């Protein structure tokens, strides 16, 4: 894939939502099958014993 | 009696940006006035409904 990217066949891209969809998101005005995109977090522990 | 109305957030921003109207008082102004209009019409309607 990287070799293609250098050749210019594929390039990175970043766009934004059209405002029409940005209103009709999961609900409003009877639209269906368009959930939001969410983020969360997870907390994990580590434990350390003691030698002598 | 009861009424309700809903507006998108983007529309509220869009309406204020290009017209100076907050898009929230207008719906409040429209709904509050409409209910009083119907009731005001109704009472007159009953008076003729009952007049000999």
């Amino acid at each position: 894939i990287k070799k293609q990217m250098e050749a210019g066949a594929l390039v990175e891209i970043a766009e934004g939502m059209a405002t029409s969809i940005a209103e009709l998101q999961e609900g409003f005005n009877g639209s269906t099958d368009n959930p939001w995109n969410e983020m969360g977090f997870r907390i994990d522990k580590q434990v350390i014993e003691a030698k002598s | 009696r009861q009424l309700k109305a809903a507006y998108s957030i983007e529309l509220a921003q869009d309406l204020r940006a290009v017209h100076g109207m907050d898009a929230d008082a207008e719906l409040s102004g429209i709904l509050a006035t409409e209910i009083m209009l119907e009731i005001n019409r109704e009472v007159v309607d009953w008076i003729n409904y009952s007049a000999q």
